[PDB]
């Protein structure tokens, strides 16, 4: 009998079903993802000039070992360290080893200075080994060299070796100390006298003993070469003096800026553009939250334990 | 709803109406028809647009690697890390899980008003000149064209002018 | 409240009406009887049950000692742990000082809405049978029995099997 | 709003209304009068007010310095806080950024509420003694002087003692 | 004179307070505790594969103190270390103690593997003393070796002792220096002639100079025994270079899966259950804040600086 | 022709713009700040018991560098470190020095007890030098004292040292290793003859061996003063075995309580009272948020990374 207007709302038979205040199974028409599940399997360099390592470790960079060869120096804003990356062709490490790589890491390049020092020739400089090849023939560290005496037994002599900062910038000093396997070996290179080795600076002062006695053996050898390092600050001076048994700097690095590091598996792809990777490649959601993983590097989504959280962009949906 | 429109007083939605999100269906004299509000269906799209944008973001904060994936770290300061990371993941877990919780509920109830908002809106147009049948239409008592109906809609139907005509069929 | 039904325009609350949240009051011919509506009071429960299932709960992350109770830690490390710590707990303490503050103002105004929800849900069925006297009752235009009462409470009041009879009364 | 009392039927506010914040603008055989509701007005104050209560307010943890200002720290360390740091002021600038922007939609649906509420009270005192004209306004079907008027405001008018003289007027 | 139908909301008289965005005074129907200020007394260790240690403390465990003979090997899901637990029978301290205790209580379970070291008979390895009693005499670290010479004031031999990791997880070798109180008492075990303990691995390189000289008296001895440790990587050699004045290994520690690590005072219950722990006990509450203590342990509410929060569990309560 | 009345909302021409969960150009009537952008100049020691150490560095305060004389004791709850701040007169630097400063400005105060050490007239306690000016003349650190033999050339007496913790909380020892620029330096004071200076307490023990040798020229003196320190428990002794070389402690020092450190540029204002300070002074804001800078210290509003959030304090301003 009388006219009718009717008020109204839409719907769909195939709505999605979110999580409010009150219900957690609340049916709506429209909903998205904000939780990203998915990721990259690579690494996505696209207007970054990266440099991807290989099988150089970032130290190795500073000291020159042979796979580091390449990456000696340069300018980047992305470093790429991979797996099993080798930073010592022969045995020992770094002492404050991880601060190293992470201060490497976080660096946008490497330039290298010359130390300049020279040494009186009762010293061997050019002292080479089997562990570091370089042409089919034995080598060292590039940015070092292997200090012992020339004659076979004969005492290594009191040496003062000092660097001075140049450039306006700090410098990146960095040293070896050798371990023989036996007192044997010890006397064959360094001579029967116990010896000292002291390096000091207007912010460093350390002493090192090389200590004698058997390791296992890695690559033939059960001697070690460590290494320790320090910043020279901007005019002043770092000095050396060793009773020998010191693998001494032919080469200062200074760290240039600042850079994103990323420690990844993936491969590298230059298509394809991000701010944020991790072990398992780039994430690229504009999304604000990711499940992928808590180790995130760059600007990055808020790592989460939601598998999924659907956030409603519709009204409730009222089917027919 | 919080607005008692949506999932309310109003029996259920239209499959049918796919021009907009709220909307009229007349049937008079010359017969059955439909039609979407674009002011309304707009403002309740264009506040959850909004709600996307600022939800939709990440931050501008560059993180350097705090862990080595290929190396092993102090076992003491590893510790930690995992305890601050753990406890930082847990808070975004909830801040998150609260977030889209909370924005759901605001964007039903919004969506709820925004109709609630219509049928109040036109109710004032018709007066007096029609009645609430209590599941969301309006019998109106008077006899109401395409051209009446189109005047209901555009917000420029005249009580006055179907006033006495209303009244009087309403008394009876 | 935001909906001005509940310490709004009803006076006040019902100590008698201990069989629900929400419910009805008639005087009559018969005489006077109360009676509590279910499909509400439900509805209000229902919606604080999901609350409490959301918010009593914590975490299935477990966290592993970073701090000796027993034992003395380094002094750089342990003032750090202490500093991230206070500041985790400083958050927590906030985003859950939030979390309840919030909930409870939609708890309440959750509440508010679901009576009006049901005033505005009689106020259609009773159409032009009645008038609102603004603290939430409708004096009744005509003659309701204890019958005709049950069938305003049940949603099955039908308006025009009165509506004669109350359009006299009221115009008088 | 979610009301649709504020930016919504009404048109727009009153610059000219310096003593409150909701109130009254009556013409009549005497002519125009503006006059502000404190009771409406009031409350949403000592809402916000309540809100600035628990928003400007900083913690009372004593936090030690972690990092030296002149000295250098060891850099694994100092990494490490860097991060639990940024990721610190990360949540609290999200934390913050959520705080505001929600008080802020709720403080002006809370105001919008505040107003609707009294449309709804007044319009429920005038009974069927007036009309809504769909702008926020009642135009009454009777002679109402500024004791009448003044009686609307004060919330003591009576429809029964206008009810017939009114009731003429609108069926005409 | 008109018939009439009032709707309404329920009360009480009795009524809680909560807090609101807008309101600090809100009194409404029902509400809720979030906040759990009540703790137990005991640990809850039903379902659990617990080991409490009692006075033995985790680091005597891989050493062998004489509390923790009982606790030597095995398998468990829960450690619960203990105040003043021992874990040095005979005076001296772990060099970098914090850390072993942290890696014992993270892990699951401890393996034992023997060293097989043996030594000339020039060599006391049955070397005991009064600190450590068992049965009622002297006795010594059970998986450590006291080394002194035979006969008293003779040189101890140069000896060479190596551990290979047989096993594909890394272990955890620990040993021990000897200080003497005076070179009355390092001339009778070791001689006169001055020492050196060389340790290394394919990953560890340390010498030790152990050191003569009073102490304060601690069990009528003024003499220490300190211990180090690292750990052996799978497929590796430990070698063990000493002229005496080494507390040897006889047996490697290795540390299984992972655990948690509970530090309290309280004692223990199989019929209580939980997932929650602190110095005070256990913590159940299926709430989601607590403000016990912000030192918990496993999964557990997170604590805060409120004595309250109350959660609004019905609506606004009016009365008449 | 009817009478009318109207309904309405407040509103103003000059209207500030908020952000809400829709809108993000939301104008409304009143709205305030929650970030505070403004710092003041100065640091606020209103009702504060603070020490200002100028050019004082706190390590400077226990071994009593010419600078640090006005703060050698004190109380306090506020400590202020400044840029540049003196804490050696004579070149050198303290092991582990970082850590040192962290306690003492964690500490509320400074008690110094006397080590009451004497020696025989062999030895020359009132050593002073050129780099520690006091009153005009050559002085030394206040807390410590230099011992070289009584006559040029002389081997300096073998002495031992011991002080015991007559209080009952832990008393802070410092002392000092002093390294001739050369052996004409060196045997001037104590001869050719080698130095060996051992530390010895119930926690402590420590070996250090003087390096003759010249480094880099400073104040025109190529010798450098390095110190040690550690904390002695109550009823405990400290013992010194020194053949020379040893600048020993006249000097205890115990840190009293805790304190609040602030590391700033700023001056001082005692009219001036706050909880929170940075760099740059104070910060006093009622306000619950600042972006001045992620280091503040004390009880402070949390740094975010906004110039601004505006909280609405009124209704949507819809003008005419
Ligand atoms: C010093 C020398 O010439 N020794 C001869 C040995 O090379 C060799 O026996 C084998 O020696 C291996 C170590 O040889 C090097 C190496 O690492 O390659 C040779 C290096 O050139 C030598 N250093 C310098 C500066 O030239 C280097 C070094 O001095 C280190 O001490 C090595 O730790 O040693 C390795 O031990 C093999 O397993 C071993 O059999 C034989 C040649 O038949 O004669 C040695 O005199
Ligand atoms: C305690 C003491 O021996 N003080 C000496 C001081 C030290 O021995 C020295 O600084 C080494 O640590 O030497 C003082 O003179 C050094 C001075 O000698 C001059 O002849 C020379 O011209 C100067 O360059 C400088 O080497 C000193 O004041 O430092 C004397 C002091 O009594
Ligand atoms: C192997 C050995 O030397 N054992 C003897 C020790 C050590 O000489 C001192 O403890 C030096 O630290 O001293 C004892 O008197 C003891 O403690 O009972 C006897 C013990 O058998
Ligand atoms: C951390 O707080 C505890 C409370 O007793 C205190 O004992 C401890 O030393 C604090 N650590 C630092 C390093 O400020
Ligand atoms: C933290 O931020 C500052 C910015 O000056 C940087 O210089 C500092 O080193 C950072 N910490 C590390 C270890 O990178
Ligand atoms: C109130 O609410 C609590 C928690 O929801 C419930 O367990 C309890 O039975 C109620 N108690 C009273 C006295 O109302």
């Amino acid at each position: 009998d009388p006219d009718k207007i009717c008020l109204g709302h839409h719907a769909v038979a195939n709505g999605t079903i979110v999580k409010t205040l009150t219900n957690e199974q609340e049916e709506v028409t429209n909903a998205t993802e904000t939780v990203e599940s998915t990721s990259l399997n690579r690494l996505c360099m696209k207007g970054r000039n990266h440099k991807d390592l290989g099988n150089c470790h970032p130290i190795g960079m500073l000291i020159g070992t042979p796979a580091c060869d390449l990456h000696l120096t340069g300018t980047w804003d992305t470093l790429i360290e991979r797996k099993n990356a080798i930073a010592y062709c022969y045995p020992g490490a770094t002492v404050n080893e991880e601060a190293l790589r992470q201060k490497i890491m976080e660096s946008g390049g490497i330039s290298k200075i010359n130390t300049g020092f020279t040494y009186g020739s009762s010293i061997n400089s050019a002292g080479t080994t089997k562990a570091c090849m370089r042409n089919g023939g034995n080598s060292f560290y590039a940015e070092l060299k292997w200090l012992v005496s020339k004659n076979k037994g004969q005492n290594f002599p009191q040496t003062t070796n000092t660097y001075r900062n140049a450039d306006t910038a700090e410098h990146l000093i960095m040293w070896g100390i050798h371990h023989p396997s036996s007192t044997q070996e010890k006397n064959d290179l360094y001579g029967t006298q116990s010896l000292s080795i002291s390096v000091g600076s207007s912010t460093y002062k350390n002493n090192f003993v090389p200590v004698v006695g058997a390791r296992p053996q890695v690559n033939g050898l059960s001697s070690r070469i460590d290494f320790h390092w320090t910043l020279v600050q901007p005019g002043d001076k770092i000095t050396f003096s060793h009773n020998g048994g010191l693998i001494a700097p032919s080469r200062v690095s200074k760290l240039i800026g600042r850079g994103l590091g990323i420690q990844s598996e993936a491969p590298i792809d230059n298509s394809c553009e991000s701010k944020c990777f991790w072990r398992g490649g780039s994430i690229n959601t504009r999304l604000p939250f990711q499940n992928l993983s808590p180790r995130t590097v760059g600007q990055c989504p808020k790592y989460v334990n939601k598998k999924s959280l659907m956030l409603a962009t519709g009204m409730r949906n009222v089917p027919e | 709803g919080l607005f008692g429109a949506i999932a309310g007083f109003i029996e259920n939605g239209w499959e049918g109406m796919v021009d907009g999100w709220y909307g009229f269906r007349h049937q008079n004299a010359q017969g059955t028809g439909q039609a979407a509000d674009y002011k309304s269906t707009q403002a309740a799209i264009d506040q959850i647009t909004g709600k996307l944008n600022r939800i939709i973001k990440k931050t501008n904060t560059e993180f350097e690697s705090i862990e080595s994936e290929f190396s092993e770290i102090d076992h003491q300061i590893g510790n930690v890390i995992n305890w601050t990371k753990d406890s930082i993941t847990d808070i975004w877990t909830y801040q998150a899980e609260l977030l889209v919780a909370m924005e759901n509920q605001h964007t039903i109830d919004m969506a709820d008003s925004e109709m609630l908002n219509l049928y109040e809106r036109v109710r004032k147009q018709l007066r007096q000149n029609a009645e609430e049948d209590g599941k969301g239409c309006f019998e109106i008592y008077h006899a109401c064209d395409d051209s009446c109906m189109e005047s209901i809609r555009n917000n420029t139907y005249d009580h006055s002018q179907y006033r006495e005509e209303a009244l009087l069929n309403r008394l009876n």
